[PDB]
């Protein structure tokens, strides 16, 4: 029983990669494959927007002079960022802009271990020459997806929907490998398809120490 | 014309295309239709007949 | 005020408690039949397939 | 309509098989060789039954 | 514990009269402080009645002899 | 909007009356989140009383069936627009087209019978992305009458309620603009003289975004109003 | 974040021998599908054992051929052949003798010991000779090997079960904590030939997927 070793990694774009698993025995490539598939797609670690603490907003069905978009499409766009937070759990960012132009990711005066990985990422439009918002953005890690009617206090505070999960999309291939003298001998192509806040070989790993974990019951 | 609308991208020609299951990770053992149908949601929520 | 407990008592009155799952139209006699309940988190009441 | 067409297409043979003129030795050894890929499920053969 | 009472109603074999017998069993070991005669298995009053039925030791028969031992017994009890 | 329409859905929008359709044409001089400004060309101005156009756009507010209609506008600052054409979408509108749905990516196949006889087996993807979520403003009235042994007050003090439930209301018995008021709480601290105040109807959540005060003349205010 | 909860085998309670049916709990939310179909792809086609691959019948050299005194086929003997559960040591692979004279079922005890090689269940029968002066001997091959290796794949030919095992049909269903909604209970269950128990071809498959998740686990 020959076992696997990761061999090859080809980031071929900023988000989405391509690790290589290498060899695998006749069967045991569909069985890692399909288990990794499931366990990177369930149970990956990640961090999202919580909360978000707009200054002059008291809900999120309101909407602010200047501003081109409901104070809600504001919180889904927010509820649409990447960020890859190093040491921390738990980081409350802000960000203050004025004057006409788009609100990209990269006005988030960040921290050091903060690292905005879509610094393009539209946030909202301001379309007046003095009009400043301040949003308090709040971001936490997590797992899984934590709705906000579901989770456990002042009338600023917009509770804002996460999804810690860096990936998006995860296909594998089995395939005959290059060995010098033998056949049915597998090699697995895991396509994934991240955000960009993880790395492949981090989440593959993890993905692997969390069902060796979960097998560790017998 | 929709035959050759879908030839035009790289779909098969047929409609149907291979799924596989998510669970067991194996080919469903027959070509299934996958397309996008324009669901609506009516307003006969669960919650308001509780 | 729906405490921590009162779940867990509520799985004792209702353990082996059937209850009557009737359809608008009760043309006959199997329109009205009795089931022993399964507690679920949702607010849509499961049926068999086969009934 | 759901478990007859399960039942219609799980009980029923083609002329043709993955496998088909191996014998089986019964109904558990059939289930194991049909989840294994080795067999499809439509062949047609000569199990040993009680 | 229990799925079908089919079993319990070829033991008494009206399908009604069962129901009766059940319930006066099932009432005796409930509000009053009698016990049952089989290991209860965390289960209500009506599923051991059932299954005391479907064990054979109990029928409207029974269920009077009983209560009539034990009603002459409560009038000796006086003295 | 719909992958696959029929061009009617141009028509439905536009002569629905829900979006704001331009009256001449002109330049969107400055666009907002509830308003929007044409400044239209020359050959389009009359002589006299010539200026400008202001389109003001209707905000959440509650429809008959206690959903939300809301106009959001589809131009940007600085884009030329032409005469009757769609400057805001209403409810359920995608550029001047009428989407009363989703994009869903289906599949045709019998799936452990969790779509039995005519149920959906939708993915936790759709809920992720709030594709079907929707908002359902409600108003809730708490009326005050006059009847025997006096009238009815609206003070924030409730006899046999402690401060915990009274923590949301303000001084004048009324919530805040913008509370998280769940099913049970208190919205209007209402008494009779000798408690029936206002609650939030049983398992329903919420967020106050509209609190109006009617007084009948004689009263002179209380100061919330 | 990375706190999961971890399963125990709740009850391992078995019906009779080699029919044991394994249920864990709770499991995170879609991993008993995961752990289920992993393990039974794992039992079902990949685990190391020894089964009857080749025999060749002294008398016989076709397939479709009948020995006179032997009431049965020669395809219903090489059912029985491949029934034939065995346990073999270090030697790779052996031949076994199957002489036998007279009036009388063939059982599988009446095969040559030949030593450290030993039959499980050597009630098994395998040809009923209903004449006196008929008499059956082979040699049968029997080979250690991984999985199910189909006669169609390769003297005569008998598919062989190297695999110990005989079902495995998982089963997830759900199962509530004590404050979450929705976790997972797995249920399996498995029977064998004998010549293995179950709850020890649980853990063998369980370490066999462990150890091939080694080169790439964080510890």
């Amino acid at each position: 029983f020959l076992k696997p070793r990761l061999v090859d990694i080809e980031q071929v774009s900023s988000t989405h990669a391509k690790v290589t698993l290498e060899p695998l025995e006749r069967g045991f490539g569909h069985t890692l494959g399909n288990a990794l598939r499931r366990i990177l797609l369930s149970s990956m670690p990640g961090c999202a927007v919580t909360e978000v603490e707009i200054d002059g907003v008291l809900h999120e069905y309101s909407t602010k002079e200047g501003v081109q978009e409901d104070i809600l499409e504001i919180l889904l766009n927010l509820k649409g960022l990447a960020v890859r937070v190093q040491g921390k759990d738990e980081v409350i960012l802000t960000l203050n802009k004025s004057g006409i132009g788009p609100v990209t990711a990269a006005d988030i005066t960040h921290d050091g271990d903060v690292e905005i990985v879509k610094p393009q990422h539209v946030i909202c439009h301001l379309t007046d020459e003095n009009a400043s918002i301040s949003m308090r953005i709040k971001v936490q890690r997590g797992r899984g997806y934590v709705p906000a009617s579901t989770r456990i206090r002042p009338i600023g505070r917009l509770l804002v929907d996460a999804c810690y999960s860096p990936v998006e999309r995860i296909a594998y291939n089995v395939e005959a490998a290059r060995v010098e003298q033998r056949t049915d001998l597998d090699k697995l192509v895991i396509e994934m398809e991240t955000n960009g806040t993880i790395d492949p070989e981090e989440a593959i790993r993890r993905a692997a120490t969390i069902l060796a974990e979960q097998l560790e019951a017998f | 014309e929709i035959k050759e609308l879908l030839k035009l991208g790289d779909l098969p020609t047929s409609g149907q295309i291979r799924l596989y299951d998510g669970r067991t990770g194996e080919q469903f053992e027959r070509p299934v239709t996958v397309g996008y149908m324009y669901m609506l949601k009516l307003n006969h929520l669960v919650d308001d007949k509780m | 005020r729906e405490e921590a407990v009162v779940w867990d008592i509520l799985d004792e009155v209702i353990r082996e408690h059937p209850v009557l799952l009737n359809r608008a139209p009760t043309l006959h006699r199997l329109g009205i039949q009795a089931f022993e309940p399964v507690l679920i988190e949702g607010k849509a009441i499961q049926l068999h397939p086969l009934v | 309509q759901d478990v007859v067409l399960g039942l219609y297409y799980m009980t029923r043979d083609c002329v043709n098989a993955k496998g088909e003129g191996m014998v089986l030795t019964g109904p558990k050894e059939a289930e194991r060789l049909y989840r294994s890929g080795l067999a499809s499920l439509h062949a047609r053969v000569k199990v040993r039954i009680t | 514990a229990r799925v079908t009472v089919q079993d319990a109603v070829e033991k008494i074999g009206n399908r009604f009269d069962l129901v009766l017998v059940a319930a006066r069993r099932a009432r005796q070991m409930q509000v009053g402080g009698k016990d049952p005669l089989v290991p209860e298995e965390n289960d209500k009053t009506t599923v051991i009645a059932l299954r005391e039925i479907e064990e054979g030791l109990i029928n409207n028969q029974i269920l009077d002899v009983r209560e009539r031992q034990e009603q002459q017994e409560q009038e000796a009890a006086e003295l | 909007k719909p992958l696959v329409g029929t061009g009617m859905e141009r028509a439905v929008a536009v002569d629905s009356g829900v979006t704001a359709v331009a009256k001449r044409g002109g330049v969107v001089q400055y666009v907002d989140a509830s308003r929007i400004v044409i400044k239209v060309n020359e050959d389009e101005m009359y002589p006299g009383e010539a200026g400008i156009d202001i389109y003001n756009l209707t905000k959440y507010t509650r429809s008959n069936q206690n959903t939300c209609i809301n106009q959001m506008p589809c131009v940007s600052l600085g884009e030329p627009v032409e005469r009757g054409d769609v400057l805001a979408d209403g409810p359920s509108t995608d550029l001047g087209e009428l989407a009363l749905g989703q994009n869903m990516r289906v599949a045709f196949m019998p799936w452990n019978g969790y779509n039995f006889e005519d149920s959906i087996l939708v993915s936790e993807r759709v809920v992720q992305e709030d594709r079907f979520t929707t908002i359902h403003i409600q108003e809730l009235a708490c009326v005050s009458r006059d009847t025997k042994l006096g009238p009815e007050e609206i003070t924030a003090d409730i006899p046999n309620v402690g401060e915990a439930a009274l923590s949301k209301l303000d001084e004048s018995g009324i919530v805040y603009i913008g509370a998280e008021v769940t099913g049970g709480d208190i919205l209007v601290g209402k008494v009779t003289p000798k408690d029936s105040s206002l609650r939030v109807p049983n398992g329903v959540s919420g967020t106050v975004i509209d609190v109006q005060v009617f007084t009948r003349d004689g009263v002179e205010k209380d100061k919330r109003a």
